């Protein structure tokens, strides 16, 4: 549309002068709008942080998560000897007919399908990454045992 | 960014909320020991009688008439919906809960409403019966008014 | 046992104002008892009528709570209290689990299933008009400019 | 008449080139300047990019885990979960 007011403007052409004055300020207005608005989308982008730790996981409840129920997985999650790892009980307790799975590979297309965080061992991360390239870990280990 | 669920709430505190009084699972909250709910009960207990409501009706008219939040039941949420198409429900069924009628020992509801109100949940008349009761750009235009009356100021100068 | 005299007994209906789909009926009689109410309650006692047959107070309440117990007072008050003193001894009432409610109510299998979520009005969002000469910017500066 | 739409397309060109520099030297300024110097810890609760803690078990640990201002513990728990 406002190539269409140029061509206009070329049909019916001091007033050139102005004319070049308002044409030069409508663009120049028009490319630091889209400036602010591709700087606004940027620095968004950039201001998000993927969830990494546990500790990122436990603040946020849109992206769920669990393990396999009587796997000594929240055995270790109720003893809460950290307030992350009891925050971890608590949601697994509220959400316990929710996100809980019976099986390793279970647990592993509930990630697949919907989003969702997979707590388990974490040999067998080494596994299923060498398997499959769409999956992947996050953090290091949070408890150690053998 | 606009609210999904009561995270949401917990990142953006501007605008506040509030529930029905006494035992409306505050105390559940209370107890609960999600991090988010737990902001969520932490900042609605620091407003336990600044910004809270009595009745359902009037946290209802409060987002009725201001930019309010409302934590509630999904069968009120659901009913209202049906009421005015103004109002949005927000996030999912999270805490899990049961309506239900208490009972005497040996009465012979007692297990049929586990064996009647079952069949009638097999018939499915209970949720047609919940039916029949509720049935459940801009700066760029003004950019171009702007453009456009000083395109018409350089047409009369031009002749 | 008090089997063979808790035969042929009438039944009291102790509710509250609920759900606005729940009221009184609108007409010139008051027509009160039985009919005192209409609504899914109602519908559900009109079951337990097919079910039991026993007769019926469908009545208001002088509380209007189902009341908690208070940390200054320790008595559960409002529908509680009246399903505790005498008023029905036999605890019927329909209202939510609580934690409390496991003990002080005898209860049954909860007929409604339920979530908590969130109320909010839909927003318009739109503000259009020349709002580059309504910046937050102040217009002195548009002024000087001019 | 074809050298108007050159000039007309490179002005474009160049104008579009300048303004998406403009917005991720923009972004990368405010992530940077988002990024704060360190000072007073509450800057260490924010900023988990740059890892911390005490040096071992001792005085240090006792006092950040009996800490309930919830900064230092918050503290033990980021020092805690990456005990070892
Ligand atoms: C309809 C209703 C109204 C408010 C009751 C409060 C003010 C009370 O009885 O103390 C009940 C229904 N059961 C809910 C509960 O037990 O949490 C409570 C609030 C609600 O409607 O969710």
């Amino acid at each position: 549309l406002a190539y269409l007011g140029v061509s206009v403007v070329l049909f019916v052409i001091l007033s050139t002068r102005i004319v070049g004055g308002i044409w030069w300020f409508f663009t120049l207005i028009i490319i630091s709008s889209y400036t602010a608005n591709l700087a606004a989308f940027l620095t968004v982008e950039r201001m998000e942080s993927p969830i990494d730790s546990a500790d990122d996981l436990a603040k946020q409840t849109k992206i769920e998560y669990g393990a396999v129920e009587d796997g000594a997985t929240m055995t270790f999650f109720k003893k809460s000897k950290i307030s992350t790892y009891d925050k971890m009980w608590a949601f697994m307790s509220s959400r316990r007919q929710s996100v809980l799975v019976k099986s390793n590979e279970e647990g592993i297309q509930r990630v697949l399908t919907s989003d969702y965080a997979f707590l388990m061992e974490s040999t067998t991360i080494e596994f299923v990454t060498q398997r499959n390239c769409n999956l992947t870990q996050i953090g290091g280990l949070i408890d150690s045992k053998g | 960014s606009p609210i999904d669920s009561a995270d949401d709430l917990a990142k953006q505190t501007k605008i506040e909320y509030g529930a029905v009084e006494d035992g409306a699972t505050m105390t559940f909250f209370k107890k609960s020991k999600i991090s988010t709910y737990d902001k969520m009960w932490a900042f609605m207990s620091s407003r336990r009688q600044s910004v809270l409501v009595k009745s359902n009706e009037e946290g209802i008219q409060r987002v009725l008439t201001s930019d309010y939040a409302f934590l509630m039941e999904s069968t009120t949420i659901e009913f209202v919906t049906q009421r005015n198409c103004n109002l949005t429900q927000i996030g999912g069924l999270i805490d899990s809960k049961g309506y239900g009628v208490g009972t005497p020992m040996g009465s012979p509801y007692r297990d049929k409403i586990t064996i009647a109100i079952l069949q009638l949940q097999e018939e499915g008349k209970l949720h047609m019966m919940k039916e029949k009761w509720w049935r459940g750009v801009q700066n760029i235009g003004g950019i171009f008014i702007v453009l456009a009356a000083g395109l018409v100021l350089s047409v009369f100068v031009a002749v | 046992n008090i089997t063979d005299s808790l035969s042929n007994r009438s039944l009291i209906v102790t509710t509250i104002l609920e759900e606005p789909y729940v009221l009184f009926k609108k007409s010139d009689k008051p027509l009160y008892g039985n009919d005192r109410f209409e609504g899914y309650c109602i519908d559900l006692l009109r079951e337990l009528s097919t079910i039991l047959g026993f007769t019926y107070e469908i009545r208001l309440v002088e509380d209007g709570k189902y009341g908690a117990q208070d940390d200054v007072n320790g008595q559960w008050n409002g529908m509680v209290r009246e399903l505790i003193d005498h008023k029905a001894d036999l605890a019927v009432a329909p209202l939510a689990i609580t934690y409390v409610r496991e003990k002080v109510i005898d209860f049954s299998k909860p007929f409604m299933t339920l979530g908590i979520s969130i109320l909010y009005r839909k927003p318009n969002g739109t503000n259009p008009g020349v709002f580059s000469f309504l910046n937050p910017l102040s217009p002195d500066i548009w002024m000087y400019v001019l």
